[PDB]
Formats: C-alpha cells, structure tokens, sequence
RNA sequence: GAGCCGGUAGCGGGCGUGGAUCCCUGGAUGUCCGAAUGGGGGAACCCGGCCGGCGGGAACGCCGGUCACCGCGCUUUUGCGCGGGGGGAACCUGGGGAACUGAAACAUCUCAGUACCCAGAGGAGAGGAAAGAGAAAUCGACUCCCUGAGUAGCGGCGAGCGAAAGGGGACCAGCCUAAACCGUCCGGCUUGUCCGGGCGGGGUCGUGGGGCCCUCGGACACCGAAUCCCCAGCCUAGCCGAAGCUGUUGGGAAGCAGCGCCAGAGAGGGUGAAAGCCCCGUAGGCGAAAGGUGGGGGGAUAGGUGAGGGUACCCGAGUACCCCGUGGUUCGUGGAGCCAUGGGGGAAUCUGGGCGGACCACCGCCUAAGGCUAAGUACUCCGGGUGACCGAUAGCGCACCAGUACCGUGAGGGAAAGGUGAAAAGAACCCCGGGAGGGGAGUGAAAUAGAGCCUGAAACCGUGGGCUUACAAGCAGUCACGGCCCCGCAAGGGGUUGUGGCGUGCCUAUUGAAGCAUGAGCCGGCGACUCACGGUCGUGGGCGAGCUUAAGCCGUUGAGG
RNA sequence: CAUGAGUAACGAUAAAGAGGGUGAGAAUCCCUCUCGCCGUAAGCCCAAGGGUUCCUACGCAAUGGUCGUCAGCGUAGGGUUAGGCGGGACCUAAGGUGAAGCCGAAAGGCGUAGCCGAAGGGCAGCCGGUUAAUAUUCCGGCCCUUCCCGCAGGUGCGAUG
RNA sequence: GCACAACCUGCGGGAACCCGUACCGCAAACCGACACAGGUGGGCGGGUGCAAGAGCACUCAGGCGCGCGGGAGAACCCUCG
C-alpha cells in the first residue's frame, strides 16, 4: 500500500513509433488517476510528463476444453516527454 | 532469508520505509524484466515479493506496537 | 502409503515383483508412495524430436509403482521399522531396528 | 519427518535436514460491492466537506485516517461515551391468517389455527413456585414420555372431533421487586406535616411487612454466568504398535505347497488374481501441547438469605367484579363454568378477594390485576459413526470445472457425462493421403484392453454363404408330405422349403368384435395393492389369568436382563 | 433406431457469361473483362442495442441450410486514448426518494424540504494530413475554454435568499 | 466581511481528473428460438424527364448479383400476355 509502481510497458508494436520520437505507451494499473500517471511517471523515470492519455481493454474469445472464458483487464495509458529524454535503454531495447 | 527476518527486526520508521519502497522499486525492475533475462529471474519475482511482504508484516508489527 | 511413508532415498528389496534385486530408490513421494527403484522402465520411443537426439527415444524410464517392496535392509533384508527409546536428550531417532539394523545414519551412506 | 513450489504433469527456474511440504492456534494488511450509514447510485461505480503526506506548488490527484440513521442512558453544555441494526437449512413465540377434499349435495361443520405474509428473542427458545389441582381432613413449580378412554364428552349429536387430576417415567433451585411505614434524603411545590425521585429495613414463596413493649442474636448456604483457579472435554497436528520365508503353477501371486509365526489388536481397506505374520501410525493399548471453549470436584470469592410474642392499623399492581360484544377450552350457542379481552359501568388490605357445585345456603381452596433463570421432550446447517438403506435412468435432481448448460421478462425451470490399463509403457518409425484416417513395427499376457477406449446384448443398416422365388391370391401359419443342403453309425437328428388340408392377428372396454371401436411405430431400462397403527377373522406358537409400554441399568459381538 | 425419402424442400423470378490466378480440390475464393437490379434505395449518417468482433497472420475436421483452399467460422497476436465531441464533475418536470409531519395488528399507506432523477435546460473548436486497424481524440495549421499563483489597472466588493 | 487586500478588468505564469471510440448497426452482428423476404427513432435525400412532388421510368455516386448448381423443357398450381 503505497508501492508507487503501477505499470508494465506497452511492448506493443504500433505503440513503438511514439516511443521512437517523443511519446511512449504502456499498460498501467487499471485505475491510476491520469494525474496518477503524471506522478508515477515523473518520480519513477525522472522525466517531464507531457500529454497523458488513457484507454482500456478486457479479453474476448478464450475457449477452455469443456468450459470457457476470455481473460481479465489490461489497461492502456500513453504519456509524452518534454525534450525526448528518459526510457533510453527500454526504447533502444524494444 | 530468515536472516532477512533479522535485518527486519533491525530497522524502523523512515528506515523500513524507504527499504521496502526501494526494494519494491527493485521488483518493479523485475516487472520490466518481463521479457529479458527471465529464466533465473523467476525467483527474484516470487521471493522478492514474499520479502517486501515481510517488510510490511513488520512495519505493521512495529508501529502497531506503537499505536 | 499415506501422508506418512516407508523408506526414502533408501535402498531396498523387491518381493512380489520381477526383479527382487534391490537398489537405489531415486525418489519417493509423500501421498502416492510413487517411488522409483531405478529397477525396470522402458524408452517412450520419444517424440521424433530434437528434444531427445534429433533422432530420439528416451531411455531412463523409471516410475516405481507397487508397494510390496521390502523397504529397509540391515544385515537383515525384510524387516519392519521400530521407533524409539530416545536414549539421548531430545532423541527421535526413528531409525530402523529389527533383527539386523539400519537407520540411514547421515554418514557413509544415506 | 525429510521432501514441496496447489488440481498441470509442460516450459522456464527453485527452497529446503543451521525441523523445508505441510497438519493447528492465534497473527498483518486485509481491493470494490453487500446491513452501508459521509453523499448519491441503474450494487460490486461516480461524488463530496477535516488533519497528515508526496508531486509539477496553487488548482490536480492517490494512500491514509476521516464524517449515517436509530433508539438507548450520561455533564441541561462533551451532544463525548453505549445499543441495534445484517444474517441464518429446521427446530421456536407471538403477530394475521385460506379454499379445496369430508360431511358421496352443502350454507353450521370440515380440514384448523393447517398452508402461507409478518415481527422477533435463541442456540433453543416455551412454559416455569399455585386467587392450581381435587375432594382423600390429599396433593404439592414448569417442561417432555408412557397411561390416562379415544372413554369424560363437543355436534345440520351427523363427518366427525376428543380432554383434563391422577399413575407409571425423566428431570427436581428456588428465587424475587412497588408495594409509605420506617427513617434518610434532594427536588419540590410552596413550608411546616402533599407529591416527586435516589439508600435502604420492608424489599410477602405457600403469607405477613412495618412501627412500640419484652424473650431475642455472639461461625456452615450457595446462586441462573455472581466469580476466579484449575485436571481445562475438544479443536487439528501424535505414537507405538503382534509374526514367515522356500518353493511353486503363473505376465501375475497376497494364491497350490512346505515347513517357521501373532495375537487383552481375524473390524476394513490398500500392495498387478481372494495375507493375522505384505501396505495401513486400526481394531491392542497408549497419546500427547503455552492459545479457543466449564458441566464436574473443590476451594475461596458468600448478594443474600437463616428467631418470640404483644398491639388501635397502614403497606403487589391502573379494572377484580358486573351488562353485552368476542377468544380460549374435549364445548359449535347452549342450564355452559374458569382464564382471557372490545365496548359502559366501575373496588376490596389477610372478617380481604376469584376459585370446587348456573345459581343460593356450606365446608373447602388459593392466595391473583409485576419481576428472573437454569435441568429433563424439539430441531437440523455443520462433524462422527452405523445401515435383511442405493449402484450409475435408484440414489441429493446433483459422485465431481449440474443448481451450471439451457427456456422464461422477471418471478421462475432446471439436463446431462462415472470406469482406457495392472503400471502409461498410451504409441518414435516406415508406408496411401490435404487431412483425417488406413497397412505395417514396437506395446503386451489381451488391444475385438486402443483414448470416449471395460463388461460392451436387443433395434437397424450392412459384406459372404445355404435353401428358396415370375400363371400368383395368404397375419399368419401350420399338419402332412415331396425336392434340396447339413451332423450323421444307423437310428436318424438339423435348415430349407413347392404341393396340398385346414386356420379373422393380440390386447382394453363389451348383449356383442375381424375389427372399420380401440390400444399398438421398433429395440432397450423404468413402469403401479404398501407402510403405521387401530383393529378384525383365521390360524402357527406360550401359560389361563395371559402379556408388557414410558424407563433405569449391561451393553466390537454391543448379550439381554 | 427406424418411416415415408434419398421424392418435399434451400428463405424471395434483382439473371449473369468469360479469361487468367491460387489451390490436394475451386459453379460456389482473388484480379480483371463483358452483363442485369438497386439509386431514393438494396444511399451514406447519428443514435439504440449487440457486445464480440475489426485488422494482420496461419487452419477448416464443426458452422453455413452440400460447396468451399470463403467467413461475421477456429488459433494467435495487435487494434479504439478527446480542457475544448458526449455524460458526470451543474439545472429541473413529470417523476422516485425522502430529515419533518399525518397515518397500520405488523410488514406499510401518504410526504414538505433538501437530494436522485432527461439527446427537456445549459457549456469552452475547426479543418487538412498519418495507421492492418482508431480520430474535431494522433500529427500539423489555424481558434478558444474555466480554475489556480502572481502581478497591472478598476470598484461599496460580498449570497444565492 | 469587504475595503486593502472582497468583486470587475489586462498580461505573465501555471493548471484541467472520472466513465466513453473498433465495427455491425433499416440490418444475415439490434428484436422473432434459424445467414428467418416481419419491426424498429431524426439527417439532402445526386441526376434527367413528368405542371407539382422523397410516387413514377433510366440512371449519380455508392450498393448489389439474395448462395446449392446443369438440364431438357410434357401434366398440372402458381405469376403474367
């Protein structure tokens, strides 16, 4: 309770280009306030929170032998930089 | 790391505070890892979580003792 | 054959079997006594995978089932297992004693 | 005690004899919904006001601690400090309370105070020390069982309905408060001498209590948890613990055989086909803990009980009682009593007042219009165990991703599917093929044991073989015989039929059926005269006086007395 | 598990024919070429309601009323982000709730006030460009919105009665 | 309270969260248990011609070709001359 962390980067393709020049996209604690995004963002990666937007998605179509389901809840949020800093290794990475 | 049980015993306010906080960050590191080293990681994840968990068990014990 | 058991890594005899030739019990569960005597398996003529040689057919088949094995063997083979008399301060020593005796002392051999 | 990262075994990585898996008891956050209560709201999601915090400060926004409502008592000012509420399979109290069907109609009546809506206390409440019984100069709380008679009786006296004291049994504490009088006291009003409310002695058990006079009196009684300490019963973890191997037919043996074995423990299951001596911490007996629960046995804690006469009396309920309007009760309107209340009347302090006999004269009875609770019968969610209780269409419907699939708007309804094998060794590999799937190799004891895969029949469709069939009119058939073919030693026995004789199919309800009356699609599994008492007649059996409920007791077998 | 039955039927008389292609196989997929029927709809569009799916990639034993190398089918992965669009962060009627209050054997009946409660009120942006896929949400050009800190200038300012 | 730090007004600075789009969507994805010719709300409804016009006939864009095919084509019901 108060363990700041609240996310998992958007290893997502399309989301790549943004990482590429100025914005970055990730999966975030389905719940964090957008200002929550700004803070986790800022103190976490020592940056400059710019433009913080959000989207959400649940799962559809998972057949399980004799019964079925479709998954849980994956949350999406995108935040941009001010200069183009931080996330380096992450980005060079994927 | 029963030994860690010990360190635990050892620290207090702001201490345990930033300890568990930073450690937590560490596990974040893990979260990140969700697609890199991985293999020997496993444990950093499960155990690390158990560890920090303890961290909390303690804070509770101590400040609880308090108020 | 329950939450409780017989010998462990141990080294014992096969009565009603096909081998009898006792030996290393590589592993033994807690509930299904499931124990492997490394005394009779097969090949599972493997996947056809490169998992086993790209030209496969697994070798060490050894899941030991039946429980007619005569666990424990001191200078004596088929014997049940005793318990204790403690003898020393805090002494469980559920070693195995009957006729001959064996307790699997933490030394020279299991 | 030495292995585990739940059901997934697989991947990819691990923790642990410096008690790791895990069994238990108490621990910590303990998301959002749900009584919800800080506010709202189509719940499980959006809002807000106070102190703390961090960040880019202010605005933003999270952790956080935060803030209904109720009535309840306390300082009228804490509105501080409590209570409840919200549940719950059945049992339970009261609240309110119905047609069927019976009475072969049916309006009294009946099912019944039953079903159901409700409110609510529990772990069980219910009732629970007598204005009782009952008539003997008798009993003695309340509750539940057997019996009391299904008589006493209630009634279109009709269908029907139907007690109570006693006796047998079980379980056996009894205890209290306003009850002006005491005095005390504070408030009173208004002052003297009324009421109000606190302390008490009084604080009625089967009758006194108070105030005056005298005899008084100087250690055994515990609660309904008064209360505390314990052996705390258990909770779930515990522990031991009896004796065989050789052989041998077998894929097997625990089996046939040989000899050797145990037993205060031949209850059972489990170990490749049926073990006391192999698996099982079981019957043998014993085991055990610092938590969560108490009856016992005893202590202490013990509020509070526990004397005698005398004397002008004042001191348990605001309505007893009587008129009608009604409930109870074995009572349905009646000669109809007692308790109980809706209307109007409308009082007695132990010469008191209801009660036995509508009522009147008697004796007798009990002591009313307040309070508390244990203990013996009920109930079944949940645990344990046993079953001339069930086997996968019976069992809970439900034996395991069935209260879910799926129909309905909601209310609501409400399936199916259990097993491969002994163990996975469950199928490398070669061959037709897009694939499935098909022939081989290996499996193996079998794979006509091969993945919906045990046992795996009937129905129906199929491949081959035997007899049979194109001038034939018949449920069917079937008696006869002749031609085929079959096992055959013959006797002859099989199946097959062409010729001919004679032949209206079965069930139900019918005076009456072939039915053109009907039932009938075909196979398979389900599918319907019982149980409890009363009785009643028989008749198989014990004594003529014969037999024993409710219970107390002994009880692997639990043995019957 | 049979039976009419391999007859009745394929959901509209808005017709289709070719060539080449890909394929284990293509009347029934892909391009392209001839051709008919819509067109006032068989248009697009917002909304509702559906809630997967949409896309991209493999696959077809089930499913389409046969096809089927096609799919809204199966397997996997990725896909919608907005101070200024919408709705709440505001308003309210009918209308529900309901502190008060009146009222029932009980459960409730009625209910001002305040609240909840609407494509009815009110409010600050548009267009051109970019993804397999979303846009006035992304990018860009252009045009604003309130609220907070300040400062600068200006005032009886200061409810929501 | 204000009034010396309340409101009206410029410039600078700084802020602005919650839930929403995919696509179907006069319809094989919404309602009829079916890829059921039924129904289901508002937005010009391109054009020619017709006196007028969302009706008419051919078309614009844009949308198709209903999803089982080939075949001779006699009875006869259908539809129509």
């Amino acid at each position: 309770t108060a363990y700041d962390v609240i996310l998992a980067p958007v290893l997502s393709e399309k989301a790549y280009a943004g990482f590429a020049e100025g914005k970055y996209t990730f999966w975030v604690h389905p719940k964090a306030t957008k200002t929550e995004i700004k803070n986790a963002v800022e103190t976490a990666f020592k940056v400059k929170v710019v433009k913080v937007n959000t989207l959400h998605v649940r799962g559809k179509k998972k057949r399980l032998g004799r019964y079925l389901g479709k998954r849980p809840d994956r949350k999406k949020a995108i935040v941009q930089v001010a200069p183009g800093q931080k996330i380096e290794a992450l980005e060079g990475l994927i | 790391m029963r030994k860690q049980l010990e360190e635990a015993r050892k620290l207090s306010p702001v201490e345990l505070e930033k300890l568990v906080r930073e450690k937590k960050r560490e596990l974040m590191e893990l979260r990140f890892q969700a697609s890199i080293g991985q293999l020997s990681q496993n444990h950093k994840i499960r155990d690390l979580k158990r560890q920090i968990a303890r961290l909390l068990t303690v804070l509770n014990e101590k400040r609880r003792q308090n108020a | 054959m329950r939450v409780k058991m017989h010998v462990k890594k141990g080294d014992t005899v096969l009565v009603a079997s096909g081998k009898y030739k006792g030996r290393v019990g590589k592993v033994k569960e807690v509930l299904p006594k499931k124990y492997a005597v490394i005394v009779e398996g097969v090949n599972i003529v493997k996947k056809a995978v490169r998992v086993s040689p790209k030209y496969p057919q697994g070798g060490f088949i050894e899941k030991e089932a039946p429980l007619h094995a005569s666990k424990v063997r001191p200078i004596c083979p088929a014997c049940g297992k005793p318990t204790r008399v403690r003898k020393k301060f805090l002494e469980n020593g559920k070693k195995i004693r009957v006729c001959a005796k064996c307790g699997g002392a933490l030394d020279t051999e299991e």
